[PDB]
Protein backbone atom coordinates (compact mmCIF):
# COMPACT_ATOMS: atom_id res chain seq x y z
CA UNK A 1 0.00 0.00 0.00
CA UNK A 2 1.75 3.55 -1.31
CA UNK A 3 0.99 6.33 0.53
CA UNK A 4 1.67 10.26 -0.09
CA UNK A 5 2.39 13.20 2.15
CA UNK A 6 0.44 16.76 1.86
CA UNK A 7 1.31 19.29 3.71
CA UNK A 8 -1.31 22.50 4.66
CA UNK A 9 0.27 26.10 5.16
CA UNK A 10 0.39 26.18 8.85
CA UNK A 11 2.58 23.19 8.58
CA UNK A 12 -0.17 19.72 9.40
CA UNK A 13 1.21 16.36 7.60
CA UNK A 14 -2.11 14.38 6.19
CA UNK A 15 -0.47 11.01 4.98
CA UNK A 16 -3.43 9.30 2.65
CA UNK A 17 -3.11 6.29 0.03
CA UNK A 18 -1.72 7.16 -2.99
CA UNK A 19 -4.58 5.98 -5.18
CA UNK A 20 -6.88 8.59 -2.96
CA UNK A 21 -4.89 11.51 -3.25
CA UNK A 22 -4.91 11.22 -7.48
CA UNK A 23 -8.84 12.04 -6.84
CA UNK A 24 -7.08 15.56 -7.61
CA UNK A 25 -5.70 16.25 -10.91
CA UNK A 26 -3.64 18.98 -9.51
CA UNK A 27 -1.99 16.07 -7.70
CA UNK A 28 -2.13 14.00 -10.44
CA UNK A 29 -0.06 16.13 -12.43
CA UNK A 30 2.37 17.09 -9.67
CA UNK A 31 2.81 13.33 -8.96
CA UNK A 32 3.39 12.23 -12.47
CA UNK A 33 5.61 11.13 -2.69
CA UNK A 34 5.68 14.51 -0.96
CA UNK A 35 3.14 18.30 -1.55
CA UNK A 36 3.25 21.25 -0.07
CA UNK A 37 0.26 23.53 -0.05
CA UNK A 38 1.24 27.14 1.28
CA UNK A 39 -2.20 28.74 0.66
CA UNK A 40 -4.37 25.35 1.63
CA UNK A 41 -4.68 25.53 5.51
CA UNK A 42 -5.21 22.32 7.73
CA UNK A 43 -9.10 22.51 8.57
CA UNK A 44 -9.54 22.71 4.64
CA UNK A 45 -6.88 20.43 3.63
CA UNK A 46 -8.46 18.06 6.38
CA UNK A 47 -12.20 18.22 4.75
CA UNK A 48 -10.12 17.66 0.87
CA UNK A 49 -8.79 14.26 2.27
CA UNK A 50 -11.96 13.41 3.46
CA UNK A 51 -13.67 13.82 0.44
CA UNK A 52 -10.80 11.78 -1.01
CA UNK A 53 -12.01 8.59 0.68
CA UNK A 54 -15.61 9.28 0.48
CA UNK A 55 -14.74 9.80 -3.72
CA UNK A 56 -12.93 6.57 -3.73
CA UNK A 57 -15.74 4.15 -1.22
CA UNK A 58 -18.85 5.64 -3.16
CA UNK A 59 -18.10 6.30 -6.71
CA UNK A 60 -19.50 3.01 -8.52
CA UNK A 61 -20.88 1.83 -5.99
CA UNK A 62 -24.28 -0.01 -5.00
CA UNK A 63 -24.72 1.05 -1.28
CA UNK A 64 -26.63 4.19 -0.35
CA UNK A 65 -24.71 7.09 -1.57
CA UNK A 66 -24.47 9.75 1.58
CA UNK A 67 -24.43 13.46 1.03
CA UNK A 68 -20.81 15.31 1.63
CA UNK A 69 -21.22 17.37 4.37
CA UNK A 70 -19.75 20.63 4.49
CA UNK A 71 -19.85 23.34 7.05
CA UNK A 72 -21.39 27.11 6.55
CA UNK A 73 -18.18 28.48 7.98
CA UNK A 74 -15.78 26.05 5.70
CA UNK A 75 -17.59 26.50 2.31
CA UNK A 76 -15.83 29.30 0.73
CA UNK A 77 -12.45 28.06 1.57
CA UNK A 78 -13.09 24.72 0.61
CA UNK A 79 -14.74 25.96 -2.78
CA UNK A 80 -11.20 27.28 -3.78
CA UNK A 81 -9.10 24.68 -2.84
CA UNK A 82 -11.61 22.47 -4.79
CA UNK A 83 -11.20 24.85 -7.58
CA UNK A 84 -7.20 25.03 -7.41
CA UNK A 85 -7.09 20.98 -6.90
CA UNK A 86 -9.56 20.39 -9.59
CA UNK A 87 -11.49 17.41 -7.50
CA UNK B 1 -85.19 24.03 -30.06
CA UNK B 2 -85.21 24.15 -26.18
CA UNK B 3 -85.74 20.58 -23.98
CA UNK B 4 -88.68 20.33 -21.49
CA UNK B 5 -87.41 22.60 -18.20
CA UNK B 6 -87.58 19.20 -16.44
CA UNK B 7 -85.38 17.11 -18.87
CA UNK B 8 -82.80 19.94 -18.60
CA UNK B 9 -82.23 19.95 -14.72
CA UNK B 10 -81.84 16.06 -14.77
CA UNK B 11 -78.94 16.26 -16.90
CA UNK B 12 -76.95 19.37 -15.01
CA UNK B 13 -78.12 17.40 -11.77
CA UNK B 14 -76.38 14.23 -13.14
CA UNK B 15 -73.35 15.73 -14.69
CA UNK B 16 -72.62 17.82 -11.60
CA UNK B 17 -72.60 14.64 -9.55
CA UNK B 18 -70.48 13.11 -11.60
CA UNK B 19 -68.31 15.79 -11.84
CA UNK B 20 -68.35 16.52 -7.97
CA UNK B 21 -68.01 12.29 -7.09
CA UNK B 22 -65.07 11.99 -4.65
CA UNK B 23 -63.61 8.27 -3.97
CA UNK B 24 -64.61 7.05 -0.47
CA UNK B 25 -61.04 6.52 0.98
CA UNK B 26 -58.98 9.22 -0.42
CA UNK B 27 -61.47 11.97 -0.86
CA UNK B 28 -60.10 12.65 -4.90
CA UNK B 29 -62.84 14.15 -7.10
CA UNK B 30 -61.90 11.93 -9.85
CA UNK B 31 -63.45 14.18 -12.88
CA UNK B 32 -60.77 16.64 -12.42
CA UNK B 33 -58.38 15.66 -15.32
CA UNK B 34 -61.76 14.97 -17.69
CA UNK B 35 -63.12 18.47 -17.00
CA UNK B 36 -61.03 19.93 -20.04
CA UNK B 37 -59.16 18.69 -22.82
CA UNK B 38 -55.24 18.93 -23.04
CA UNK B 39 -54.78 21.57 -25.80
CA UNK B 40 -53.91 20.39 -29.31
CA UNK B 41 -50.54 22.05 -28.82
CA UNK B 42 -49.92 20.26 -25.46
CA UNK B 43 -50.79 16.88 -26.75
CA UNK B 44 -51.27 16.27 -30.46
CA UNK B 45 -50.85 12.68 -30.17
CA UNK B 46 -54.37 12.37 -28.41
CA UNK B 47 -56.16 14.23 -31.57
CA UNK B 48 -53.92 11.90 -33.73
CA UNK B 49 -55.86 8.81 -32.02
CA UNK B 50 -59.19 10.58 -31.20
CA UNK B 51 -61.87 11.42 -33.99
CA UNK B 52 -64.62 12.56 -31.12
CA UNK B 53 -62.67 14.49 -28.36
CA UNK B 54 -64.88 15.22 -25.59
CA UNK B 55 -64.65 17.03 -22.15
CA UNK B 56 -67.26 17.95 -19.44
CA UNK B 57 -66.50 21.24 -20.24
CA UNK B 58 -68.59 20.69 -23.85
CA UNK B 59 -71.26 18.04 -22.46
CA UNK B 60 -72.37 21.10 -19.84
CA UNK B 61 -72.17 22.78 -22.55
CA UNK B 62 -74.30 20.40 -24.95
CA UNK B 63 -76.77 20.34 -22.10
CA UNK B 64 -77.07 24.61 -22.41
CA UNK B 65 -77.54 24.47 -25.72
CA UNK B 66 -79.94 21.55 -26.18
CA UNK B 67 -77.95 19.17 -28.37
CA UNK B 68 -79.05 16.20 -26.61
CA UNK B 69 -82.65 15.74 -27.00
CA UNK B 70 -82.40 12.68 -23.95
CA UNK B 71 -80.59 11.17 -20.85
CA UNK B 72 -79.74 8.56 -23.69
CA UNK B 73 -77.88 11.12 -26.18
CA UNK B 74 -76.10 12.61 -22.75
CA UNK B 75 -74.77 9.44 -21.52
CA UNK B 76 -73.55 8.28 -24.79
CA UNK B 77 -71.25 11.70 -24.75
CA UNK B 78 -70.22 10.80 -21.14
CA UNK B 79 -69.47 7.03 -22.21
CA UNK B 80 -67.66 8.48 -25.66
CA UNK B 81 -65.24 11.04 -22.83
CA UNK B 82 -64.57 7.83 -21.05
CA UNK B 83 -63.94 5.49 -24.06
CA UNK B 84 -61.75 7.86 -25.61
CA UNK B 85 -59.91 8.29 -22.35
CA UNK B 86 -59.03 4.02 -22.17
CA UNK B 87 -58.43 3.89 -26.11
CA UNK B 88 -55.91 6.41 -25.31
CA UNK B 89 -54.06 5.94 -21.92
CA UNK B 90 -54.86 1.74 -21.87
CA UNK B 91 -55.26 -0.04 -19.06
CA UNK B 92 -53.13 -0.03 -16.30
CA UNK B 93 -52.65 3.64 -15.91
CA UNK B 94 -55.12 5.09 -13.13
CA UNK B 95 -56.64 7.58 -15.70
CA UNK B 96 -58.31 4.12 -17.64
CA UNK B 97 -59.39 2.91 -14.32
CA UNK B 98 -61.03 6.72 -13.03
CA UNK B 99 -62.86 7.03 -16.34
CA UNK B 100 -64.18 3.29 -15.45
CA UNK B 101 -65.68 4.35 -12.04
CA UNK B 102 -67.06 7.13 -13.45
CA UNK B 103 -69.24 5.36 -16.38
CA UNK B 104 -70.54 3.39 -13.04
CA UNK B 105 -71.07 7.06 -10.69
CA UNK B 106 -73.06 7.95 -14.42
CA UNK B 107 -75.48 4.99 -14.09
CA UNK B 108 -75.75 4.75 -10.09
CA UNK B 109 -76.39 8.73 -10.15
CA UNK B 110 -78.49 8.22 -13.03
CA UNK B 111 -80.59 5.93 -12.03
CA UNK B 112 -81.38 7.76 -8.69
CA UNK B 113 -82.24 10.83 -10.30
CA UNK B 114 -84.95 9.02 -12.60
CA UNK B 115 -86.51 7.67 -9.70
CA UNK B 116 -86.99 10.94 -7.71
CA UNK B 117 -89.79 12.00 -10.44
CA UNK C 1 -17.59 -3.70 7.73
CA UNK C 2 -15.25 -0.98 6.85
CA UNK C 3 -14.88 1.72 9.40
CA UNK C 4 -12.45 4.96 8.30
CA UNK C 5 -10.16 6.40 10.53
CA UNK C 6 -7.68 9.45 11.69
CA UNK C 7 -4.88 8.62 13.20
CA UNK C 8 -3.49 11.75 14.83
CA UNK C 9 0.02 12.66 16.67
CA UNK C 10 1.38 15.92 16.90
CA UNK C 11 0.97 17.61 13.35
CA UNK C 12 0.62 14.04 11.08
CA UNK C 13 -2.50 12.61 10.36
CA UNK C 14 -2.44 9.22 9.06
CA UNK C 15 -5.99 8.69 6.56
CA UNK C 16 -6.77 5.11 6.92
CA UNK C 17 -9.64 2.23 7.18
CA UNK C 18 -9.98 -0.80 8.70
CA UNK C 19 -12.69 -3.64 9.08
CA UNK C 20 -14.75 -2.96 12.47
CA UNK C 21 -13.27 -7.00 13.30
CA UNK C 22 -10.09 -6.25 13.12
CA UNK C 23 -8.13 -5.34 16.40
CA UNK C 24 -6.31 -2.27 17.80
CA UNK C 25 -2.94 -4.29 17.47
CA UNK C 26 -3.81 -5.07 13.66
CA UNK C 27 -4.05 -0.92 13.28
CA UNK C 28 -0.57 -0.66 15.04
CA UNK C 29 0.89 -3.00 12.50
CA UNK C 30 -0.81 -0.30 9.40
CA UNK C 31 0.78 2.50 11.64
CA UNK C 32 4.07 0.25 12.06
CA UNK C 33 4.25 0.35 8.31
CA UNK C 34 3.61 4.05 7.27
CA UNK C 35 5.92 5.17 10.35
CA UNK C 36 8.17 2.39 11.16
CA UNK C 37 7.61 2.68 14.86
CA UNK C 38 6.74 -0.85 16.25
CA UNK C 39 3.51 -1.80 18.26
CA UNK C 40 5.08 -1.66 21.48
CA UNK C 41 6.00 1.78 20.62
CA UNK C 42 2.44 2.59 20.47
CA UNK C 43 -0.63 3.65 22.42
CA UNK C 44 -3.63 4.60 20.48
CA UNK C 45 -6.72 6.31 22.24
CA UNK C 46 -10.49 7.25 21.75
CA UNK C 47 -11.70 10.09 23.00
CA UNK C 48 -8.74 10.14 25.23
CA UNK C 49 -8.96 5.94 26.56
CA UNK C 50 -6.39 4.09 26.05
CA UNK C 51 -7.43 1.24 23.38
CA UNK C 52 -6.89 -2.49 24.55
CA UNK C 53 -4.42 -4.50 22.06
CA UNK C 54 -6.97 -7.34 21.64
CA UNK C 55 -10.04 -5.60 21.27
CA UNK C 56 -11.90 -5.45 17.94
CA UNK C 57 -12.38 -1.88 16.25
CA UNK C 58 -16.52 -2.60 17.02
CA UNK C 59 -15.66 -3.02 20.30
CA UNK C 60 -13.74 0.24 21.02
CA UNK C 61 -16.95 2.18 19.14
CA UNK C 62 -15.37 2.25 15.51
CA UNK C 63 -18.62 1.18 13.43
CA UNK C 64 -20.03 2.16 9.84
CA UNK C 65 -22.52 4.75 11.64
CA UNK C 66 -19.12 6.90 13.70
CA UNK C 67 -16.27 6.15 11.22
CA UNK C 68 -17.82 7.27 8.47
CA UNK C 69 -15.44 8.28 4.81
CA UNK C 70 -16.71 12.29 4.73
CA UNK C 71 -16.72 12.29 8.48
CA UNK C 72 -13.46 9.68 10.02
CA UNK C 73 -13.39 8.95 13.21
CA UNK C 74 -10.31 10.61 15.55
CA UNK C 75 -7.55 7.65 16.77
CA UNK C 76 -4.93 9.58 19.11
CA UNK C 77 -1.42 7.58 18.72
CA UNK C 78 1.66 8.51 21.62
CA UNK C 79 5.26 6.76 20.95
CA UNK C 80 7.28 5.42 22.99
CA UNK C 81 10.32 8.60 23.84
CA UNK C 82 13.24 6.47 25.12
CA UNK C 83 11.50 4.09 28.17
CA UNK C 84 8.76 6.49 28.67
CA UNK C 85 6.10 7.01 26.93
CA UNK C 86 5.18 10.90 25.22
CA UNK C 87 1.97 12.36 26.11
CA UNK C 88 -0.91 12.12 24.24
CA UNK C 89 -0.82 15.51 21.88
CA UNK C 90 -2.97 16.26 18.82
CA UNK C 91 -2.15 20.18 17.60
CA UNK C 92 -5.52 21.30 16.57
CA UNK C 93 -6.58 21.74 12.74
CA UNK C 94 -6.67 25.73 12.03
CA UNK C 95 -10.14 27.58 12.34
CA UNK C 96 -12.42 29.28 9.30
CA UNK C 97 -12.68 32.85 9.35
CA UNK C 98 -15.81 34.11 10.93
CA UNK C 99 -19.30 33.50 8.51
CA UNK C 100 -20.11 36.43 6.47
CA UNK C 101 -23.20 38.64 6.62
CA UNK C 102 -24.57 37.44 3.65
CA UNK C 103 -24.05 33.68 4.42
CA UNK C 104 -26.25 34.08 8.23
CA UNK D 1 -33.86 14.60 -31.03
CA UNK D 2 -31.81 11.37 -29.81
CA UNK D 3 -32.99 12.17 -26.40
CA UNK D 4 -36.46 11.96 -26.35
CA UNK D 5 -39.51 9.52 -25.45
CA UNK D 6 -40.88 7.06 -28.04
CA UNK D 7 -45.01 7.04 -28.31
CA UNK D 8 -44.73 3.51 -28.40
CA UNK D 9 -48.02 2.83 -26.30
CA UNK D 10 -47.39 -0.15 -24.50
CA UNK D 11 -48.04 -0.14 -20.67
CA UNK D 12 -44.71 -0.33 -18.35
CA UNK D 13 -45.59 -0.26 -14.74
CA UNK D 14 -42.60 1.65 -12.65
CA UNK D 15 -41.27 2.44 -8.93
CA UNK D 16 -39.90 5.72 -8.54
CA UNK D 17 -37.71 4.92 -5.15
CA UNK D 18 -35.97 8.22 -3.67
CA UNK D 19 -33.13 6.81 -1.59
CA UNK D 20 -31.39 9.94 -1.80
CA UNK D 21 -31.80 12.97 1.43
CA UNK D 22 -33.42 15.60 -1.53
CA UNK D 23 -36.94 16.35 -2.63
CA UNK D 24 -37.07 15.03 -5.96
CA UNK D 25 -38.33 16.01 -9.15
CA UNK D 26 -38.66 13.41 -11.92
CA UNK D 27 -38.57 14.97 -14.99
CA UNK D 28 -39.92 13.12 -18.40
CA UNK D 29 -38.97 13.48 -21.90
CA UNK D 30 -41.71 14.47 -24.15
CA UNK D 31 -42.30 13.05 -28.08
CA UNK D 32 -39.80 15.66 -28.71
CA UNK D 33 -37.70 15.55 -26.07
CA UNK D 34 -38.74 18.43 -24.00
CA UNK D 35 -38.47 17.99 -20.33
CA UNK D 36 -41.61 18.35 -18.65
CA UNK D 37 -41.80 17.99 -14.17
CA UNK D 38 -43.98 16.11 -12.64
CA UNK D 39 -44.86 15.27 -8.89
CA UNK D 40 -42.22 15.35 -6.09
CA UNK D 41 -40.74 12.07 -4.24
CA UNK D 42 -40.23 13.40 -0.38
CA UNK D 43 -36.57 11.53 1.08
CA UNK D 44 -36.94 8.08 1.29
CA UNK D 45 -39.97 7.78 -0.19
CA UNK D 46 -41.42 5.06 -3.15
CA UNK D 47 -44.13 5.06 -5.56
CA UNK D 48 -46.08 2.84 -7.84
CA UNK D 49 -46.40 4.78 -11.21
CA UNK D 50 -47.59 4.10 -14.73
CA UNK D 51 -45.30 4.84 -17.93
CA UNK D 52 -44.52 3.04 -21.47
CA UNK D 53 -42.18 1.07 -23.17
CA UNK D 54 -39.29 3.72 -24.63
CA UNK D 55 -40.29 6.94 -22.33
CA UNK D 56 -37.14 8.64 -21.21
CA UNK D 57 -37.10 10.12 -17.90
CA UNK D 58 -34.12 11.66 -15.25
CA UNK D 59 -34.14 13.31 -12.25
CA UNK D 60 -33.22 16.52 -10.15
CA UNK D 61 -33.40 17.92 -6.93
CA UNK D 62 -37.04 19.55 -7.06
CA UNK D 63 -35.50 23.29 -5.40
CA UNK D 64 -31.93 23.16 -6.54
CA UNK D 65 -32.54 21.01 -10.12
CA UNK D 66 -29.00 19.30 -9.15
CA UNK D 67 -28.72 16.32 -11.44
CA UNK D 68 -29.74 12.62 -9.83
CA UNK D 69 -28.96 9.23 -10.58
CA UNK D 70 -30.96 6.51 -11.40
CA UNK D 71 -30.00 2.77 -11.03
CA UNK D 72 -26.46 4.48 -11.13
CA UNK D 73 -26.67 6.65 -14.20
CA UNK D 74 -28.06 9.54 -15.70
CA UNK D 75 -30.88 8.74 -18.12
CA UNK D 76 -34.25 5.84 -17.25
CA UNK D 77 -36.12 4.02 -19.78
CA UNK D 78 -38.64 1.13 -18.83
CA UNK D 79 -39.06 -1.90 -21.53
CA UNK D 80 -41.74 -4.27 -21.22
CA UNK D 81 -42.73 -5.59 -17.68
CA UNK D 82 -41.72 -9.35 -17.78
CA UNK D 83 -44.81 -11.40 -16.84
CA UNK D 84 -46.59 -8.16 -14.59
CA UNK D 85 -43.29 -7.42 -13.04
CA UNK D 86 -43.01 -4.02 -12.46
CA UNK D 87 -39.75 -2.03 -13.15
CA UNK D 88 -37.59 -0.18 -9.95
CA UNK D 89 -36.33 3.26 -10.67
CA UNK D 90 -33.66 3.50 -7.56
CA UNK D 91 -33.24 7.06 -7.69
CA UNK D 92 -29.92 8.24 -5.51
CA UNK D 93 -27.19 11.23 -5.29
CA UNK D 94 -24.16 10.78 -7.33
CA UNK D 95 -20.65 11.15 -6.31
CA UNK D 96 -20.92 15.04 -6.96
CA UNK D 97 -16.91 16.51 -7.79
CA UNK D 98 -15.66 18.38 -4.17
CA UNK D 99 -16.06 21.62 -6.36
CA UNK D 100 -19.58 20.86 -7.50
CA UNK D 101 -21.08 20.30 -3.96
CA UNK D 102 -19.50 23.22 -2.49
CA UNK D 103 -20.86 25.53 -5.40
CA UNK D 104 -24.52 23.87 -4.21
CA UNK D 105 -23.72 24.76 -0.34
CA UNK D 106 -22.86 28.22 -1.12
CA UNK D 107 -25.97 28.81 -3.72
CA UNK D 108 -28.27 27.33 -0.25
CA UNK D 109 -26.59 30.10 1.97
CA UNK D 110 -25.72 33.02 -0.51
CA UNK D 111 -28.88 34.42 -2.20
CA UNK D 112 -28.58 35.61 -6.26
CA UNK D 113 -27.82 39.54 -5.62
CA UNK D 114 -25.15 38.79 -3.08
CA UNK D 115 -22.89 36.10 -4.55
CA UNK D 116 -20.16 39.55 -5.92
CA UNK D 117 -20.11 40.84 -1.57
CA UNK D 118 -18.19 37.37 -1.19
CA UNK D 119 -14.79 37.00 -0.79
CA UNK D 120 -13.48 34.31 -2.90
CA UNK D 121 -11.81 35.37 -6.84
CA UNK D 122 -14.00 35.93 -9.79
CA UNK D 123 -14.14 33.01 -11.53
CA UNK D 124 -16.37 31.30 -8.64
CA UNK D 125 -18.88 34.14 -9.02
CA UNK D 126 -19.53 32.86 -13.02
CA UNK D 127 -19.61 28.96 -11.29
CA UNK D 128 -22.20 30.01 -8.57
CA UNK D 129 -24.35 31.95 -11.32
CA UNK D 130 -24.05 28.95 -13.45
CA UNK D 131 -26.94 26.75 -11.83
CA UNK D 132 -27.22 23.36 -13.28
CA UNK D 133 -29.70 23.18 -15.97
CA UNK D 134 -31.36 19.99 -17.54
CA UNK D 135 -31.35 21.40 -21.05
CA UNK D 136 -27.30 21.89 -20.57
CA UNK D 137 -27.41 18.01 -19.03
CA UNK D 138 -29.68 17.32 -22.20
CA UNK D 139 -26.88 18.38 -24.77
CA UNK D 140 -23.62 17.20 -22.82
CA UNK D 141 -25.47 13.57 -23.26
CA UNK D 142 -26.72 14.19 -26.67
CA UNK D 143 -23.03 15.45 -27.26
CA UNK D 144 -21.59 12.03 -25.65
CA UNK D 145 -24.06 9.94 -27.31
CA UNK D 146 -23.03 11.25 -30.80
CA UNK D 147 -19.26 10.69 -30.04
CA UNK D 148 -20.11 7.09 -29.17
CA UNK D 149 -21.92 6.21 -32.43
C1 LIG E 1 -47.54 10.42 -8.41
C2 LIG E 1 -46.17 10.62 -8.97
N1 LIG E 1 -45.13 10.82 -8.09
C3 LIG E 1 -44.02 11.03 -8.73
S1 LIG E 1 -44.13 11.00 -10.45
C4 LIG E 1 -45.82 10.66 -10.30
C5 LIG E 1 -46.63 10.40 -11.51
C6 LIG E 1 -46.19 9.48 -12.46
C7 LIG E 1 -46.98 9.18 -13.56
C8 LIG E 1 -48.22 9.80 -13.74
C9 LIG E 1 -49.12 9.43 -14.90
N2 LIG E 1 -48.41 8.85 -16.02
C10 LIG E 1 -47.91 9.59 -17.02
O1 LIG E 1 -48.16 10.78 -17.16
C11 LIG E 1 -47.00 8.87 -18.00
C12 LIG E 1 -45.54 9.06 -17.57
C13 LIG E 1 -44.77 9.05 -18.89
O2 LIG E 1 -44.64 7.71 -19.35
C14 LIG E 1 -45.70 9.82 -19.82
N3 LIG E 1 -47.03 9.38 -19.38
C15 LIG E 1 -48.22 9.42 -20.01
O3 LIG E 1 -49.25 9.05 -19.45
C16 LIG E 1 -48.28 9.89 -21.47
N4 LIG E 1 -49.18 8.97 -22.14
C17 LIG E 1 -48.91 8.19 -23.19
O4 LIG E 1 -47.81 8.10 -23.71
C18 LIG E 1 -50.07 7.38 -23.74
F1 LIG E 1 -51.26 7.56 -22.99
C19 LIG E 1 -50.27 7.26 -25.19
C20 LIG E 1 -49.93 6.05 -24.37
C21 LIG E 1 -48.74 11.37 -21.64
C22 LIG E 1 -47.89 12.31 -20.78
C23 LIG E 1 -50.21 11.54 -21.23
C24 LIG E 1 -48.59 11.78 -23.11
C25 LIG E 1 -48.64 10.74 -12.80
O5 LIG E 1 -49.84 11.34 -13.08
C26 LIG E 1 -50.39 12.35 -12.21
C27 LIG E 1 -49.71 13.68 -12.49
C28 LIG E 1 -50.03 14.27 -13.84
C29 LIG E 1 -49.41 13.80 -14.99
C30 LIG E 1 -49.63 14.39 -16.22
C31 LIG E 1 -50.49 15.47 -16.34
C32 LIG E 1 -50.84 16.02 -17.70
N5 LIG E 1 -51.93 15.25 -18.32
C33 LIG E 1 -51.64 14.89 -19.72
C34 LIG E 1 -52.93 14.61 -20.50
N6 LIG E 1 -53.99 14.08 -19.62
C35 LIG E 1 -55.04 13.35 -20.24
C36 LIG E 1 -56.31 13.88 -20.45
C37 LIG E 1 -57.28 13.09 -21.07
C38 LIG E 1 -58.70 13.52 -21.25
C39 LIG E 1 -59.12 14.78 -20.81
C40 LIG E 1 -60.43 15.20 -20.97
C41 LIG E 1 -61.36 14.37 -21.56
C42 LIG E 1 -60.98 13.12 -22.02
C43 LIG E 1 -59.66 12.69 -21.86
O6 LIG E 1 -59.41 11.44 -22.33
N7 LIG E 1 -56.98 11.86 -21.52
N8 LIG E 1 -55.74 11.35 -21.35
C44 LIG E 1 -54.78 12.04 -20.71
N9 LIG E 1 -53.60 11.40 -20.55
C45 LIG E 1 -54.32 14.98 -18.51
C46 LIG E 1 -53.20 15.94 -18.24
C47 LIG E 1 -51.12 15.94 -15.19
C48 LIG E 1 -50.90 15.34 -13.96
C49 LIG E 1 -47.85 11.04 -11.70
Amino acid sequence: MMYVKLISSDGHEFIVKREHALTSGTIKAMLSNEVNFREIPSHVLSKVCMYFTYKVRYTNSSTEIPEFPIAPEIALELLMAANFLDC
Amino acid sequence: SPNPPNLTKKMKKIVDAVIKYKDSSSGRQLSEVFIQLPSRKELPEYYELIRKPVDFKKIKERIRNHKYRSLNDLEKDVMLLCQNAQTFNLEGSLIYEDSIVLQSVFTSVRQKIEKED
Amino acid sequence: MDVFLMIRRHKTTIFTDAKESSTVFELKRIVEGILKRPPDEQRLYKDDQLLDDGKTLGECGFTSQTARPQAPATVGLAFRADDTFEALCIEPFSSPPELPDVMK
Amino acid sequence: PVLRSVNSREPSQVIFCNRSPRVVLPVWLNFDGEPQPYPTLPPGTGRRIHSYRGHLWLFRDAGTHDGLLVNQTELFVPSLNVDGQPIFANITLPVYTLKERCLQVVRSLVKPENYRRLDIVRSLYEDLEDHPNVQKDLERLTQERIAHQ
